[PDB]
C-alpha cells in the first residue's frame, strides 16, 4: 500500500543508515591515528572521507527533507530536476521541521574542516559522535 | 564477503562439472557419424 | 586424395613413374613431345604425396605437379 | 501529385486517399520506410491512449475517488501518492488487454498475417458501427479527435510540470502580470 | 565423422588430424564449403557483435568482481597506501599458510593484488562506492545481451543485410568518423565535465542530481553567448586535494598543461577539452564523403585522381579502390597496423603523460600496462603483415592493378628485401660490436675503453620540448624564441614545470645505454619488418617455387627435392617472425623496466654505468631482481608472491615444451 | 555577349535571365559554383528575413506591444536580443522557425530534384497571382525588394550600432 | 567479385596529360584559372595577417581571425586548382 | 556494500545474456 514517494522515502533511509554506520570507521581511524608513536593527522583521509560519505550522508537528508515538506510534488510530480528556468513551484527543504540536525551535521562539518588543518584528532572524533547522534535522532524521529 | 557461500559453492561446478560436460557432449559431438 | 596434374612442358623421359612408389603414373601415347609419350595420373586416389615424381622430374620449373588435399587412410600411409 | 495539407510538397505514395484522415501529411516520408497498417495501428492506439488520459486528467481534477492517496488534483503528483500496487494492476490489466487484444500476435510481421484492419480490435459492444455512412463520419471524428487529445494531453501534463495546478487550474492560473 | 560441417574433406579424414584441423580452421569462413560473399559478410558481421558482446561482458565481470569483492571504498580515501585488490581466491588445493599469506587489501579472505589499475581509472572518471560499480556492470551485461539480440536479429531474414550495404564505404566512413569518434568523444567530454569534474572536486553528481547540478555557475550561459574563456576562468589551484573541494576550482575547460600537482595526472579539464576538440574535428572529418546529398567526396576519384604527372608512381592509384573493396584481409592488415601503431602510442604516452590520479606511484601497475599494451602492439603488427600476406595469396588480382602501386611494389620487392636486409645486418654487426666491444673492454678492467655515443639527437629533440639539462638552449629550451614568446600566455609554464621536474617519466634523461637500445629496437623493427615484408612479398611465388599461389598461404613445403623447400610459405614466414617480435617487445619491456625501476629506487645511475654491456643487463637487472621472485616459496617459508614465484617456473617449463 | 549591369565583362554562363531581376550581374562567378536553384533560395530567403527585419525595426521604432518597455527598458532593436535570451521569447521564436525551416529543409531537398521552383512555397492565400503578366511584376518586386531590404537592413542595424538611437530616431534629429 | 558501390554522379577523372580535368574540382569545375590565383593571393594575405595577429594566443582569442586563419591552408588548394585550370583551357 | 539480491539480479542479467549467446552461436551454426 505504499506510494513511489514512500519507496523513495525508505531508499533515503536506508542510504542514511548505512553512511551513519559507516562514520564509526572514520572514528576508529582517526582514533588509530591518535593512538600512534608519532601522531599525525592525515588530513588527505579525513577530507576524503567526508566528502564522500558525510556528503552523500547531507544530500539523502536533504532529499528525504524535501520529500516530507513537499510531498510527491517533490518526488516527481513537478517533472524532472531542475536548475534555472520557469519557476520553483517547490517548497524550500528548510520548511521541514526535520532540518534542524540538517542544520546542525553541516556546520559540524567546518568544525572536522577546521580540525582537519588544525590536527585536533579529538575534535574530529566528537564531531563524528555528534553526527552520529544526530543521524540517529533523524532516523528515530523521521520513522 | 557478502554471499560468501556463492564462491565455495560455484568454483567446485565451474571448475569439475563445467568442464566434464563440455568435453563429455563436444567428445559426442565429433565422433559420431 | 592428393591431385596430380602433368602439364604439357614434359618431355617422357618416364623418371617419374619410376619413382612412383605407389603405381600413381603411367605413360600414355601423345605427340607433344618427341618421345612421344606423357605421363598421367590415373590411380590418385593411392597418391600418398610423397613427391618423389616432383624430385625426378627434370624439366626446369616441373611438369609433374603433386597438390595436396583431403588426407585419407591410403594417403596418410597408414598400415592401421 | 501535390499534397493537400502542405501545398510545396509531392504527394506521398503510400498515402493514397483510402485510409480515412488523410491529407496526404507525411513530409519526413516514414510511409516509405515503415509499414502504413503498422503507423495506422500505432497512431490509433497512442491516439486512444490520449483520449483516456485527457478526459481522466480533466474528470480526476475536480472529482476523485474518496482517501488521501488519491486526493490531489494534480495528476503528475498524483501518479506518485496513490500506491505502486494499484500502479502495477494497471500494468498488468494492460499487459493481459494487449495480448489478448492483438490475438497475442504483436511483432510488425505477424498482426497483419491473417490480417484485421489497422485499428480494429473487434470491440463494438453498442454496435453504432453497424451502418457504413455512420462509420466512415465515426473514423473520421476518431482519427481526429486522437490527434486533438495527443495535443491535448502533451499540453496539459506539462502545464502541470511547470504549473502544478491542473489542467483547468492551469487554465485559471494564466498570469497576465509577470516580470519576467 | 560431421564435426567439420565446413570442409567434407577435413569430415571423411579417418584419423585425429581432422579434429586438429577443424578447430584451426572453424573461422577462416573464406576457405569453407559452398561459402558466397553475403553469407561470408553477414558471418562476419555477427561474429564481431558476439566479440562486442564478449568484450562488454568481461568489462561487466571486471566491474561486478570488484563491487563485490574488491576494496574500492577503503581505496578511495586512501589511494596512495591501500593495496587494491583485483578479485577473490578460493582455491581447496590450498594449505593455511597459503590462505594466511595472501589476505591483504585489509580484508578477511584471500585476494590477488590488482595490476591492471581499474581503480585509478575509474577512481578519476568519478566513481567513489561500490553501488555505481555494480550498476555500471549491470548495465554493461544488459548492453551485451543487447549486442547479443543484435547479433541474432542481423542474421535473421528481411534484416540479412546485402553486400551494397557492406560495402558502402562512403556512408561507414561518415557515420563512423562523425559518430563513433566524434559524438563518442564528445560524450565522453560531457561526462568529464558534467560528472568527472565535479566528483573529482568532493560534489556528488550522479543520474539523481545530474540535471540540477550544473557543471559550471554561469550555466550554458557563456556557451551561448561566444564568451567561452569564462569556462577558462577560476582552474584547479596547485593545493587541491583530489576527491575534495579543498582548494577546488570552477573551470571545466582549460589547456593548463603538464600534471596535477598531487595526483601526478593530466589535468580533468585538459582532458574534456580535449575530447571535445576531438569530437568538433571528427564530426568535420566525419561530414567529407557523399551519401546521399550531392555534397561529399567521392572515394575513387579522390583515389584515381592522385596520379603523379612524372610517372614515378606509374599508374599511381588507379584499382585501389575495387582492390580494398573486394578484400576483407588487405582492410584487415591495414586495420591492425593502424591500431598497433596506436597502442604502441598508448603505452609510450600513458607511462609518459599519465591521466589517472596516483597510478604514476603505482610501479607495478604502470609496468604491468606497459608490457600488456607492448604485447599486444607486436601481436597487432604481426597480424597486419600476415594477414597482408594473406591477401595477396587469395585476393590480389594482377590484372585489374595493372601498373598500380601494388604491382611496382612486386616489381621492386627484391630491391626492397635486399635493402632491408642490408640495413639489419648493418645494424646487427655494429650494435652486436659496440655491445661485445663494450664487455671486452669492461671485463678487462678499463670501462673507460667503452664506446658511449651520446643520444645528441633525442636529447636535442628533448631541448626543443623544453628541457634544460642538456644545455641545448632551442625553441622551448629558448627563453627568446618564437615558439616560446607563441606559447607563453597559454601552455608554457605547466609544461616546463613538468617536463623540467625529475619526479615524472616525461622526457626521463638518456645516455649512451638508450643510445644503444633504441638502436638495437631498431635493429630488431627492421629484421622483423625484413622477415614479414618478404613473406608477404614472396607469398605468390619465388625462384624456387614459382607456383605458390596455388598451394595458398599455408602448407607444410614441396618437398625434399630442388634442394629442400622447408618453411617456404608465408605462414612459414609469420612463424619465423613471431620470435622476432618476441624479442623485440622482450628488448623494449627490458628497456622500460631497467631504466624505471633503477630512477623508482633514485640509483639511475646504475642503469648509466651498467646498461652499455650485455653483463650489466644480464647481472643488475636479470639477477638482480629474480631474488624477491625466486624467494616466493623457499625451504623456511612462502609468502604472497608464491604463486608468481610458481608461474615463472611454469613459464620456464611451457617455453621448453615448445622447442 | 557581355552582362547587361556590367558592360566590360562577359555574361555569365549560368545567368539566363528567366529568372525575375536576372540582369547579368555576377562579377565574382558564384553562380558558376553553386547551384542556381539553391542560390535562388538563399536569396530570397535572406531577402524575405530583411523584409520582415526592415518592417519590425519601423514598427517597433513606430510603437511597441503591451509590457515589452519593462522587459526591454529603453535599449531597443538588437539590445532586445540579449535581454530576450534572459526571458523566453527568442527561444520559442527559434525553436518555431527550427520547425518552420525542417520543413523548407524538405523543400529544398525538393528544389534540388528539378521538382519545384525557386522560393515556391504556394502560399497565396489571398490571390493575387490572377494572371501571368502580375505573377512577373510581383517576382520582380519581391526580388527587388528583398535585395533592398537586405542592404536596408544592413543600414539601420550598423546606424544603430554606431549611435544607439535607431533608423527612424535618427531622422528625428 | 561483387558490384562495388559507388554514390551517384560518380565519373572516371584518371589523366595522364600534363593537367587533370576540371571535374577534379567538383562544384569548381566552372571557375575560371584568374579567378582561382586571385582568391589564392587574397586567401594567402587573410590567412597570414589573421595568423600573425593570433600568434600571441590568449585565453580570449578573437573569433573572427580564428576563422580567417583558415584561409592560410585554403591558398595552397587554391593555386593548385589555378595550375589545373590553366592548363585545362581555362 | 552489495546485498545477496543485489548478486541474483546480476546472475539473472548473466542467465539472460547466457541464453541470448546460445541463441546467437545457433544463428551463426546455421
Ligand atoms: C579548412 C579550410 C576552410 C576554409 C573555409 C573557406 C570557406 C569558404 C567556402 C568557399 C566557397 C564555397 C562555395 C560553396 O559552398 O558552394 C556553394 C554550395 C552550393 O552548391 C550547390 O550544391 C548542390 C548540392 O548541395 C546542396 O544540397 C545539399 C543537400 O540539400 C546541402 O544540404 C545544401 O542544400 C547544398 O549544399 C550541388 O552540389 C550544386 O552543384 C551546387 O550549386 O553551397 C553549399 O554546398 C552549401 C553548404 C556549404 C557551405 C560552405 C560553408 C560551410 C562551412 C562549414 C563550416 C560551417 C558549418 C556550419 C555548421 C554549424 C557550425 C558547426
Ligand atoms: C520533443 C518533444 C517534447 C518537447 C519539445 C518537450 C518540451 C518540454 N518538456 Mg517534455 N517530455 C516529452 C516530450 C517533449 N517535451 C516526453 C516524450 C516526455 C516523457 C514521457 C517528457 C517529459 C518531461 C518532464 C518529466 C519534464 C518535461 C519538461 C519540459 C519543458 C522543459 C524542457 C525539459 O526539461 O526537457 C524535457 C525533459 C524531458 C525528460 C524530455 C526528454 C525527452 C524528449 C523527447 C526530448 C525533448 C527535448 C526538447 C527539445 C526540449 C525543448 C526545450 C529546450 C528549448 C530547452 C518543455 C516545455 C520539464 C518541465 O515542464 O519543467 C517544468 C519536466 O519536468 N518533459
Ligand atoms: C505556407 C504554405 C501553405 C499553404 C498555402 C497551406 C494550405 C493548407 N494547409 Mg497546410 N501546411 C503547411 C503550409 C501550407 N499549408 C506547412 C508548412 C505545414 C507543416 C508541415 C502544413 C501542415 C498542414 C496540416 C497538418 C494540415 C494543413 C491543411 C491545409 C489546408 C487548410 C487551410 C488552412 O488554413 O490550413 C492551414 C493550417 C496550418 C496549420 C498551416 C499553417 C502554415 C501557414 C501559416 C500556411 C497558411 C495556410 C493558409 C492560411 C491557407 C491557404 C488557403 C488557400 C488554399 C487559398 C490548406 C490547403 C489541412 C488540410 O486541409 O489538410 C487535410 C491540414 O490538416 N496543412
Ligand atoms: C578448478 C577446478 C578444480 C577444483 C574445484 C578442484 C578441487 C579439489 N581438488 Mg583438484 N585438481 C584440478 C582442478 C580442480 N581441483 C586440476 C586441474 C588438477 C590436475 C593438476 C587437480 C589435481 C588434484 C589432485 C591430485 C588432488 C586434488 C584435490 C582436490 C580437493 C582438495 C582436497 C579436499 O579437501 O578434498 C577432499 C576430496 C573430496 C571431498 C573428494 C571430492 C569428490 C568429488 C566431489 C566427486 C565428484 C565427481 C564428479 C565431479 C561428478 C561429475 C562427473 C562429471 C564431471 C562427468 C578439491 C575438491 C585432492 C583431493 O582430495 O582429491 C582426492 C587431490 O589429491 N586435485
Ligand atoms: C553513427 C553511426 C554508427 C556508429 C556509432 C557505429 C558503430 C559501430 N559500427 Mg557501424 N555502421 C554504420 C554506422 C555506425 N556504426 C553505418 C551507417 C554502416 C553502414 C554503411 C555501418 C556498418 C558497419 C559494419 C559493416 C561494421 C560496423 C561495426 C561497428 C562497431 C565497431 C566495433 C566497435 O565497437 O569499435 C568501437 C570503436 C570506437 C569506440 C572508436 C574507435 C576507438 C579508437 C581505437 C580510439 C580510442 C582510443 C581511446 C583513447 C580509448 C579510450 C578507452 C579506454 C579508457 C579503455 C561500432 C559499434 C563493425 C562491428 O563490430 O559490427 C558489429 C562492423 O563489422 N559498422
Ligand atoms: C642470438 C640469436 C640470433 C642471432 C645473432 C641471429 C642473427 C641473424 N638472424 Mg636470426 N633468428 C634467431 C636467432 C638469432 N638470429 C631465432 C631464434 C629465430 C627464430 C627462428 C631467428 C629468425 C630469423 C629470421 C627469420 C631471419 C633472421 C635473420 C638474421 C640475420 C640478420 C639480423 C642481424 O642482426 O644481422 C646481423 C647479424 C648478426 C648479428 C649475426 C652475428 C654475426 C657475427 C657476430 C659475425 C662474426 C662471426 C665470427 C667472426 C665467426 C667466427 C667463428 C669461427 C672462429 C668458427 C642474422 C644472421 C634475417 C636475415 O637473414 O637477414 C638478412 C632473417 O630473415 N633470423
Ligand atoms: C563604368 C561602366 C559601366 C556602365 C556603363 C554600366 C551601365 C549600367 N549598369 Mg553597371 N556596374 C558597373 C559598371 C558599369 N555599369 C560596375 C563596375 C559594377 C560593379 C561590379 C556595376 C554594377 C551594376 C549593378 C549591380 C547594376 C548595374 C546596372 C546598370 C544599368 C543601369 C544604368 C544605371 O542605373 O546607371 C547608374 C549606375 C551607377 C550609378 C553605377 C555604375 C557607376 C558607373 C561608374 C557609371 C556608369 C553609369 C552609366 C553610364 C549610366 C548608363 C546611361 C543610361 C543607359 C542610363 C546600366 C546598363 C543595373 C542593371 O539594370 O543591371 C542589372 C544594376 O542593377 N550595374
Ligand atoms: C515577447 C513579447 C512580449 C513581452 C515580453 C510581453 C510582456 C508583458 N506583457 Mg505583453 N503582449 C505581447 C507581447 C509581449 N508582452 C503581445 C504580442 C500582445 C498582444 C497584442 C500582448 C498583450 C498584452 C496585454 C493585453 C497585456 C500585456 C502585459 C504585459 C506585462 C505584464 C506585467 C504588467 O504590466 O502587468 C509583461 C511585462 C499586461 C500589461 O499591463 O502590460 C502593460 C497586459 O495587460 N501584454
Ligand atoms: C542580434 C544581435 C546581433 C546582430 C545582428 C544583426 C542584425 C546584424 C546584421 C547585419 C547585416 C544585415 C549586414 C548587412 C550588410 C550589408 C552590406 C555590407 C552591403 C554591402 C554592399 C556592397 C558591398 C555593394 C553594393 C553595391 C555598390 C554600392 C556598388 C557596386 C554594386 C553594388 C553591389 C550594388 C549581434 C551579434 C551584433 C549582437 C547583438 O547583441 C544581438
Ligand atoms: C605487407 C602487407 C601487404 C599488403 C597489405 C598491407 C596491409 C598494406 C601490408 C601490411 C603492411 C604494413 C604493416 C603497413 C603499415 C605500416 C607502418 C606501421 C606505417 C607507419 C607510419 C608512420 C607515419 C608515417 C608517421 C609518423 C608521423 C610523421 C608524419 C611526423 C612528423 C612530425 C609530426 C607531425 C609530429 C611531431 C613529430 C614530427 C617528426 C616532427
Ligand atoms: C540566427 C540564429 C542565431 C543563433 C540561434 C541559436 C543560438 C543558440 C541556441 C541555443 C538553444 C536555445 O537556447 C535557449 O534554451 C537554453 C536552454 O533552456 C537557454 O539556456 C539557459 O538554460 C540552460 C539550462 O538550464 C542554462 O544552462 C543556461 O545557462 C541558460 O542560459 C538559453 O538561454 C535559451 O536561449
Amino acid at each position: 500500500a505504499a506510494s513511489i514517494t514512500d519507496k523513495q522515502k525508505t531508499v533515503l533511509a536506508g542510504k542514511i543508515t548505512v553512511a551513519a554506520n559507516k562514520v564509526p570507521v572514520l572514528t576508529a581511524a582517526v582514533e588509530k591515528m591518535k593512538s600512534g608513536k608519532k601522531p599525525k593527522m592525515d588530513r588527505d583521509y579525513v577530507l576524503r572521507f567526508s566528502a564522500l560519505y558525510l556528503t552523500t550522508l547531507v544530500d539523502a537528508m536533504d532529499q528525504y527533507c524535501l520529500r516530507d515538506a513537499n510531498g510527491a510534488k517533490a518526488a516527481g510530480g513537478a517533472g524532472i530536476p531542475k536548475v534555472g528556468g520557469f519557476k520553483s513551484t517547490l517548497a524550500p527543504s528548510s520548511a521541514s521541521a526535520l532540518y534542524g540536525n540538517v542544520d546542525s551535521i553541516k556546520e559540524d562539518m567546518q568544525t572536522i574542516r577546521d580540525a582537519a588543518f588544525k590536527g585536533d584528532f579529538d575534535g574530529v572524533i566528537k564531531a563524528a559522535g555528534d553526527i552520529q547522534t544526530s543521524a540517529t535522532a533523524f532516523l528515530g524521529q523521521a520513522n | 564477503m557478502t554471499a560468501a557461500y556463492l564462491p565455495s559453492i560455484l568454483v567446485p561446478i565451474i571448475g569439475l562439472i563445467f568442464p566434464g560436460l563440455v568435453m563429455a557432449f563436444a567428445f559426442i559431438y565429433i565422433e559420431q557419424d | 586424395s592428393h591431385s596430380v596434374k602433368v602439364y604439357d612442358t614434359c618431355i617422357g623421359c618416364t623418371q617419374c613413374v619410376r619413382a612412383c612408389p605407389c603405381d600413381v603414373l603411367e605413360m600414355v601415347s601423345w605427340d607433344g613431345c618427341k618421345a612421344g609419350q606423357i605421363a598421367s595420373a590415373p590411380r590418385t586416389e593411392d597418391c600418398i604425396g610423397c613427391k618423389r615424381c616432383e624430385t625426378a622430374c627434370p624439366t626446369d620449373f616441373l611438369s609433374v605437379r603433386v597438390y595436396l588435399g583431403g588426407e585419407t587412410t591410403r594417403s596418410m600411409g597408414l598400415a592401421y | 501529385d501535390m499534397s493537400a495539407s502542405v501545398p510545396f510538397l509531392p504527394r506521398p505514395a503510400a498515402l493514397d486517399g483510402s485510409m480515412v484522415g488523410d491529407v496526404g501529411f507525411d513530409p519526413l516520408g516514414f510511409t516509405t520506410k515503415y509499414d502504413i497498417k503498422w503507423l495506422r495501428e500505432a497512431e490509433l492506439k497512442h491516439g486512444r491512449v490520449c483520449m483516456l488520459a485527457s478526459l481522466g486528467c480533466i474528470v480526476q481534477e475536480f472529482v476523485h475517488l474518496p482517501s488521501e492517496a488519491t486526493s490531489n488534483p494534480v495528476a503528475s503528483e498524483a501518479f506518485f501518492q496513490v500506491p505502486a500496487g494499484g500502479l502495477w494492476q494497471i500494468f498488468a490489466a494492460i499487459g493481459i488487454i494487449e495480448h489478448f487484444s492483438n490475438n497475442f500476435k504483436m511483432s510488425g510481421s505477424t498482426m497483419f498475417s491473417d490480417g484485421r484492419a489497422p485499428g480494429d480490435l473487434s470491440f463494438d459492444p453498442l454496435n453504432f458501427g453497424k451502418n457504413p455512412s455512420a462509420r466512415a463520419r465515426y473514423e473520421l471524428a476518431e482519427i481526429k479527435n486522437g490527434r486533438l487529445a495527443m495535443m491535448g494531453f502533451s499540453g496539459m501534463i506539462h502545464g502541470c510540470f511547470i504549473t502544478g495546478k491542473g489542467p483547468l487550474g492551469a487554465l485559471g492560473s494564466l498570469d497576465w502580470h509577470q516580470s519576467f | 565423422t560431421k564435426f567439420p560441417k565446413f570442409s567434407q574433406a577435413l569430415a571423411q579424414d579417418p584419423a585425429t588430424r581432422r579434429i586438429w584441423y577443424g578447430l584451426a580452421t572453424a573461422h577462416d569462413l573464406e576457405s569453407h564449403d559452398g561459402m558466397t560473399e553475403e553469407n561470408l559478410y553477414q558471418k562476419i558481421f555477427a561474429s564481431h557483435f558476439g566479440h562486442l558482446a564478449v568484450i562488454f561482458l568481461w568489462t561487466s565481470g571486471n566491474l561486478f568482481h570488484l563491487a563485490w569483492q574488491g576494496n574500492f571504498e577503503q581505496w578511495v580515501l586512501n589511494p596512495l597506501k591501500v593495496k587494491p585488490i583485483a578479485h577473490a581466491i578460493w582455491d581447496p588445493h590450498f594449505g593455511q599458510p597459503a590462505v594466511k599469506a595472501f589476505t591483504k587489501g585489509g580484508v578477511s579472505y584471500p585476494v590477488n593484488i590488482a595490476t591492471s589499475g581499474v581503480y585509478h581509472w575509474w577512481y578519476t572518471i568519478g566513481m567513489r562506492s561500490n553501488t555505481d560499480l555494480y550498476a555500471g556492470s549491470l548495465f554493461l551485461l544488459f548492453l551485451a545481451g543487447v549486442f547479443l539480440f543484435a547479433g541474432w536479429l542481423h542474421l535473421q531474414p528481411k534484416f540479412r543485410p546485402g553486400l551494397s550495404w557492406f560495402k558502402n564505404n562512403e556512408s561507414r566512413l561518415n557515420h563512423h568518423l562523425s559518430g563513433l569518434f566524434g559524438f563518442s568523444s564528445l560524450a565522453w567530454s560531457a561526462h568529464l565535465i558534467h560528472v568527472a569534474i565535479p566528483e573529482a572536486r568532493g560534489q556528488h553528481v550522479g543520474w539523481d542530481n545530474f540535471t540540477k547540478v550544473a557543471p559550471h555557475p554561469a550555466g550554458l550561459q557563456p556557451f551561448f553567448s561566444g564568451n567561452w574563456g569564462v569556462y577558462a576562468a577560476a582552474p584547479d589551484t596547485t593545493n587541491h586535494i583530489f576527491g575534495t573541494s579543498e582548494g577546488a576550482g570552477t573551470a571545466i575547460l582549460t589547456f593548463l598543461g603538464g600534471f596535477h600537482p598531487q595526483t601526478q595526472a593530466l589535468w580533468l579539464t585538459d582532458i574534456a577539452h580535449h575530447h571535445l576538440a576531438i569530437g568538433v574535428v571528427f564530426i568535420f572529418a566525419g561530414h567529407m564523403y557523399r551519401t546521399n546529398w550531392g555534397i561529399g567526396h567521392s572515394l575513387k576519384e579522390i583515389l584515381d585522381a592522385h596520379r603523379p604527372p612524372g610517372g614515378r608512381l606509374g599508374a599511381g592509384h588507379k584499382g585501389i579502390f575495387e582492390t580494398l573493396t573486394n578484400s576483407l584481409h588487405f582492410q584487415l592488415g591495414l586495420a591492425l597496423a593502424s591500431l598497433g601503431v596506436i597502442t604502441s602510442l598508448v603505452a609510450q604516452h600513458m607511462y609518459a603523460l599519465p591521466s589517472y590520479a596516483f597510478i604514476a606511484k603505482d610501479y607495478v601497475t604502470q609496468s604491468a600496462l606497459y608490457t600488456h599494451h607492448q604485447y599486444i602492439a607486436g601481436f597487432l603488427m604481426v597480424g597486419a603483415f600476415a594477414h597482408g600476406a594473406i591477401f595477396f595469396v587469395r585476393d590480389y588480382d594482377p590484372e585489374q592493378n595493372k601498373n598500380n602501386v601494388l604491382a611496382r611494389i612486386l616489381d621492386h620487392k627484391e630491391a626492397i628485401i635486399s635493402h632491408l636486409s642490408w640495413v639489419s645486418l648493418f645494424l646487427g654487426f655494429h650494435t652486436l660490436g659496440i655491445y661485445v666491444h663494450n664487455d671486452v673492454v669492461v671485463a678487462f678492467g678499463t670501462p673507460e675503453k667503452q664506446i658511449l655515443v651520446e643520444p645528441v639527437f633525442a636529447q636535442w629533440i628533448q631541448a626543443s620540448s623544453g628541457k634544460a639539462l642538456y644545455g641545448f638552449d632551442v625553441f622551448l629550451s629558448s627563453s627568446n624564441s618564437v615558439a616560446t614568446n607563441a606559447s607563453s600566455n597559454i601552455w608554457l609554464p605547466g609544461w616546463l614545470e613538468a617536463i623540467n621536474s625529475g619526479k615524472n617519466s616525461l622526457f626521463l634523461p638518456i645516455g649512451p645505454g638508450d643510445f644503444l637500445i633504441h638502436h638495437a629496437i631498431a635493429l630488431a623493427l627492421h629484421t622483423t619488418t625484413l622477415i614479414l615484408v618478404k613473406g608477404a612479398l614472396d607469398a605468390r611465388g619465388s625462384k624456387l617455387m614459382p607456383d605458390k599461389k596455388d598451394f595458398g598461404y599455408s602448407f607444410p613445403c614441396d618437398g625434399p627435392g630442388r634442394g629442400g623447400t622447408c618453411d617456404i610459405s608465408a605462414w612459414d614466414a609469420f612463424y619465423l617472425s613471431m620470435f622476432w617480435m618476441l624479442n623485440t617487445i622482450g628488448w623494449v619491456t627490458f628497456y622500460w623496466h631497467w631504466k624505471h625501476v633503477t630512477i623508482w629506487q633514485g640509483n639511475a645511475g646504475q642503469f648509466n654505468e651498467s646498461s652499455t654491456y650485455i653483463m650489466g643487463w644480464l647481472r643488475d637487472y636479470l639477477w638482480l631482481n629474480s631474488s624477491p621472485l625466486i624467494n616466493g616459496y623457499n625451504p623456511f617459508g612462502m609468502n604472497s608472491l608464491s604463486v608468481w614465484s610458481w608461474m615463472f617456473l611454469f613459464g620456464h617449463l611451457i617455453w621448453a615444451t615448445g622447442f | 555577349a557581355m552582362s547587361d549591369s556590367v558592360p566590360f565583362l562577359k555574361q555569365p554562363e549560368a545567368l539566363d535571365g528567366s529568372m525575375a531581376g536576372d540582369v547579368g550581374f555576377d562579377p565574382l562567378g558564384f553562380s558558376s559554383i553553386g547551384d542556381i536553384n539553391f542560390l535562388r533560395e538563399a536569396e530570397l530567403k535572406h531577402g524575405r528575413i530583411a523584409m520582415l527585419a526592415a518592417a519590425g525595426s519601423i514598427a517597433q521604432d513606430i510603437f511597441t506591444f503591451p509590457g515589452v518597455s519593462k522587459v526591454v527598458g529603453t535599449a531597443k532593436m538588437t539590445g532586445v536580443h540579449d535581454i530576450l535570451v534572459k526571458q523566453g521569447a527568442m527561444g520559442q521564436l527559434l525553436l518555431w522557425l527550427s520547425f518552420l525551416e525542417v520543413f523548407g529543409t524538405i523543400a529544398l531537398l525538393e528544389t534540388l530534384d528539378g521538382k519545384r521552383a525557386p522560393g515556391d512555397f504556394k502560399f497565396d492565400p489571398l490571390n493575387f497571382s490572377k494572371n501571368p503578366e502580375t505573377f512577373k511584376r510581383y517576382q520582380l518586386a519581391e526580388i527587388k525588394n528583398g535585395r533592398l531590404a537586405m542592404m536596408g537592413v544592413g543600414g539601420m542595424v550598423h546606424g544603430y550600432f554606431i549611435t544607439g538611437k535607431g533608423p527612424l530616431e535618427l531622422l528625428g534629429n | 567479385y561483387s558490384p562495388v558501390p559507388s554514390p551517384e554522379g560518380t565519373k572516371e577523372v584518371y589523366w595522364e596529360t600534363k593537367a587533370p580535368s576540371s571535374d577534379v574540382l567538383g562544384i569548381g569545375a566552372g571557375v575560371s584559372s584568374g579567378n582561382f590565383a586571385a582568391s589564392s593571393v587574397v586567401a594567402l594575405m587573410i590567412g597570414g595577417f589573421c595568423t600573425g595577429q593570433v600568434i600571441p594566443l590568449t585565453s580570449d582569442p578573437n573569433p573572427l581571425f580564428l576563422i580567417g586563419s583558415f584561409l592560410l591552408p585554403y591558398s595552397w588548394a587554391l593555386h593548385v586548382a589555378a595550375w589545373i585550370q590553366k592548363n585545362n583551357g581555362k | 556494500m552489495i546485498s545477496d539480491t543485489q548478486i541474483f539480479i546480476a546472475l539473472i542479467l548473466a542467465l539472460v545474456s547466457l541464453v541470448l549467446a546460445i541463441r546467437l552461436g545457433r544463428a551463426l551454426y546455421q
